[PDB]
């Protein structure tokens, strides 16, 4: 009842100007079918066309909501409509796809990659797709992409459609007040959409009733602050597939905007996207375009669009005014949609490169960060890479760990006592059985009991855990008097001389196998680290089986123990193939970082039969 | 053993590590299955190209026929 | 020399050999000159280069260094003569055939 | 400038930058005779001609 | 069980059916037999279309010599 | 073949420019 009481509508009551056809009025409807103010004299009244649409036919059955709103309504009430009535959360990102209204076909793998990226980026950020609504041209390709999404994957992409009300087929089929109306499958509305913002200017069978309202709604949502509350709004991409003359001026309006909206076009579809491609590669320094490529652009505009010399001249002038902001324009030339919106979010945030690195950490995209954030010519603040190092471990971003090691970060200068302590008390990442282990060793050391929830698990308690898990006459470097003295006097002396050993231990205690395999390659005493990791993983497997925990944890810990044992065996094979005597000295030299032990003793204590 | 001997065995285990991972990479690259996979993917990319090449060649042949008709 | 080091990045990533790639640089123009002070001692070095500083770091993946000091810091020309008379001295030596 | 024995030679452990590589080094004067530098690289650095 | 414990059981059964069928498609497509097959027909339509593009080019170069001679 | 496609684009654009000259 709130939708009719808040949102208005307008209906064609005019003097019926015939113009060309006597039946066709200024609004194009039939002359006897009646019942802006200029020549249409339209009147305002509450709506009676809203509710739910049940898409009958066309593959999967999808219920898509709808409402008919006047074209001159303020976007604030519409934003309140999406946030309250249909129960849609505020997005992290907006999508705005435009294109040609005519139907077309593209390359098949171009369509497939376009569709797969347009689905996948919409899942990973939870963005809202803004289309042209009706099932024509590019929006039909969004519908096919969403059909493949319904056939293969499990998300519910909010894929908001904005179309004129006058052009949709079976207008009487969608008349009701909060009533589910069946719809069969002027042009048909797209079947695989989620909600509809069908806008009526009074006219029927005419476009232009939706562009200004969609533009104002995109501006109004772009002024809304994102939930990070750092001082930025949500970013907006401008997606172009092919298009015509109007999308050139849409691109110009998006570039000449405060704040600027970056636009990415694609290649292979043809027409306007191809002439942006031909302008973009053949550009030199932005607007400095030479004499051969200007008339090449003019003849391709006059050939592909079939316009005159002067019409091509104004389109080239608008193209040059668009290009003058070159840096927001990027082209996906064949040989995707994901990279477009990820780049657009990076330059719509317009923040520093630590913020870009943290956002790529959030999206788990190592290739995007490598191609864009870590390109040549990127300035870096002092100490921001170390914070990104910490944020990339608390989360299992081994690939981002590999990237950051390859781009200048050293483990010797980063790992401190306090940083490894904060690594040991993280709450992110996968689950682990470490809390049960420290609870058991504090119960054994001080017979108390259950640890407090706000407990800072000290490295001395970690060392006691390595004591209970190793067994025998082991004595870890944490529990020795030197480390306890330094811990009492502090809570390059606090830096670890051998940090990858501690990274091994923290990766083993918390069941992060991929970082353990990465940290086995980097650093030294790989045989000792592999045998210690094998004994540790076997002992946490036995401890997890002893304390009636989940058996899958015990099976995966046994698998990790067998992987580390196989690594130790194959390392022994390589050492035997290279040099026998140096392999003997590898097998017998005393391990100062592992309680003065021997690799042979560690293999026997791990019960490793193949070694 | 001494500290220099520690340094020599510390180098020796690094040749063992690099030798092991990169012989594993050469075994994975020279196996039949990865070869078939990468050959098939390149065949798909080339067929998409060969197709686009034939379309552009048809357009260029039409343009050359128009140029021959003009002159 | 950055392109040569990037070539050695691919070489270490797919090929077993140790390419002898002795580079000759001015001593006064390398970053962190105090980090490389020692007598037959292994000194750690940072591959990070500050863009504000005009001095440039050494290439991370060369084999040997003939860093030559004429006394000055931050200026070139301390190695062009030394590299040239060295290369003349190598070519004067007879090959093993 | 005054002449003095060197205080900067040995081995460099390259921390970071992906793969770890050790590169041996020596600080020399710019006016040194090339025969002495060749005898260093052949004998002390164990590199064949 | 309960009627509500059914909807959750039923969507779990559609999870297992959809997982099993498309992993069965993945083991069939990643087998050694199927990849050797899919290369071969995709070499046939390359071979026809490249003999076609060589014959199309042959007419085009004759037209290029004719245009140059006429000029 | 990618070298073929890059240089066929240059030749086709040059042919369209020469046809515009005619």
């Amino acid at each position: 009842s709130w939708i009719e009481r808040a949102f208005y509508k307008r209906e064609c009551v005019h003097i019926i100007p015939s113009t060309k056809d006597p039946h066709r009025c200024c609004c194009g409807r039939l002359i006897g079918q009646h019942v802006w103010s200029i020549s249409k004299h339209t009147q305002l009244s509450p709506t009676d066309a809203f509710g739910t649409i049940e898409f009958q036919g066309g593959g999967h059955s999808n219920k898509a909501m709808y409402v008919r709103v006047s074209f001159d309504t303020k976007p604030d009430l519409l934003l309140h409509l999406m946030t309250k009535e249909w129960q849609l959360e505020l997005p992290k990102l907006l999508i705005s796809v435009h294109g040609g209204l005519q139907n077309f076909e593209l390359q098949p793998k171009l369509k497939q990659v376009f569709g797969k990226g347009l689905i996948k980026a919409a899942m990973t950020t939870g963005a809202w797709i803004f289309t042209g609504g009706v099932n024509t041209g590019v929006i039909r390709h969004v519908g096919d992409a969403l059909k493949d999404h319904a056939s293969k994957s499990r998300g519910k992409i909010c894929t908001i459609g904005i179309a004129p009300w006058g052009i949709v087929e079976n207008q009487e089929d969608l008349i009701g007040r909060d009533v589910v109306r069946p719809y069969q499958t002027l042009t048909v509305l797209n079947s695989m959409h989620s909600h509809f913002i069908l806008a009526d200017n009074g006219t029927t069978g005419k476009y232009g009733a939706e562009v200004k309202l969609r533009r104002q709604l995109e501006k109004h949502i772009s002024l809304q602050k994102i939930n990070t509350r750092i001082g930025q709004g949500v970013p907006v991409v401008a997606l172009i597939v092919e298009g015509g003359p109007n999308v050139i001026s849409i691109v110009l309006e998006y570039l000449r905007d405060t704040p600027p909206v970056p636009v990415v076009v694609c290649d292979g579809s043809g027409r306007a996207s191809d002439i942006l491609a031909f302008g973009h590669k053949y550009s030199e320094e932005g607007g400095l375009i030479n004499e051969s490529l200007r008339d090449q652009l003019l003849v391709t505009i006059q050939k592909t669009f079939t316009y005159t010399r002067t019409q091509a001249q104004h389109l080239f002038i608008i193209l040059m005014e668009c290009m003058k902001k070159k840096e927001l324009i990027t082209v996906f030339r064949m040989g995707d949609i994901d990279l477009a919106i990820l780049t657009a979010l990076l330059k719509g945030a317009n923040a520093s490169a630590p913020d870009q690195l943290s956002l790529a950490l959030a999206w788990n995209r190592v290739d995007i960060a490598r191609s864009q954030i870590f390109i040549y010519g990127q300035q870096w603040p002092v100490g921001s890479l170390e914070q990104a190092m910490l944020d990339a471990l608390v989360l299992d971003r081994v690939d981002f760990v590999k990237l950051l090691i390859e781009n200048g970060v050293s483990m010797h200068r980063f790992l401190t006592i306090s940083r490894l302590e904060e690594l040991y008390n993280t709450r992110h990442g996968p689950s682990n059985t470490l809390y049960h282990l420290v609870r058991d060793v504090k119960k054994r050391e001080y017979p108390k009991g259950n640890l407090p929830p706000d407990y800072r698990i000290s490295l001395i308690d970690i060392g006691l855990v390595i004591e209970y898990l190793m067994g025998g006459a082991y004595r870890c470097n944490y529990t020795r008097k030197r480390f306890r003295t330094l811990y009492h006097n502090l809570f390059e002396i606090n830096h670890f001389p051998f940090p990858f050993h501690e990274l091994m231990v923290w990766a083993v205690l918390m069941k992060r196998q991929k970082m353990a395999l990465f940290f086995w390659q980097h650093g030294e005493e790989a045989m000792a680290k592999a045998l210690v990791a094998c004994k540790l993983c076997k002992a946490m497997a036995h401890e997890a089986s002893e304390n009636d925990m989940v058996d899958d944890i015990s099976q995966e810990l046994n698998h990790n123990s067998r992987d580390f044992g196989q690594l130790a065996v194959e390392l022994l094979d390589q050492s035997y193939k290279q040099d026998e005597q140096l392999a003997m000295k590898l097998l017998t030299y005393e391990l100062k970082n592992w309680s003065n032990a021997t690799c042979l003793q560690l293999a026997v204590a791990a019960k490793h039969r193949d070694f | 053993i001494t500290d220099d001997e520690l340094k020599k065995v510390h180098d020796f285990e690094e040749q063992c590590i690099e030798e092991y991972f990169r012989e594993k990479d050469d075994r994975f690259n020279s196996s039949n299955d990865e070869r078939i996979r990468v050959t098939s993917e390149r065949v798909e990319n080339m067929s998409m190209r060969l197709e686009e090449v034939n379309e552009r060649e048809h357009s260029m042949k039409a343009s050359l026929q128009t140029v021959d008709i003009r002159l | 020399i950055r392109h040569v080091g990037d070539a050695l990045k691919d070489h270490a990533s797919k090929s077993r050999g140790k390419i002898c790639t002795i580079g000759i640089a001015p001593w006064g123009i390398v970053e962190n000159q105090e980090d490389l002070i020692g007598r037959d001692v292994v000194r750690p070095y940072q591959t990070m280069s500050n863009p504000m500083s005009k001095l440039t770091v050494l290439n991370s993946m060369h084999s040997h260094f003939i860093l030559a000091d004429n006394g000055t810091t931050g200026k070139y020309g301390a190695e062009v003569k030394l590299r040239r008379q060295l290369e003349k001295h190598i070519s004067l030596q007879k090959i093993n055939t």
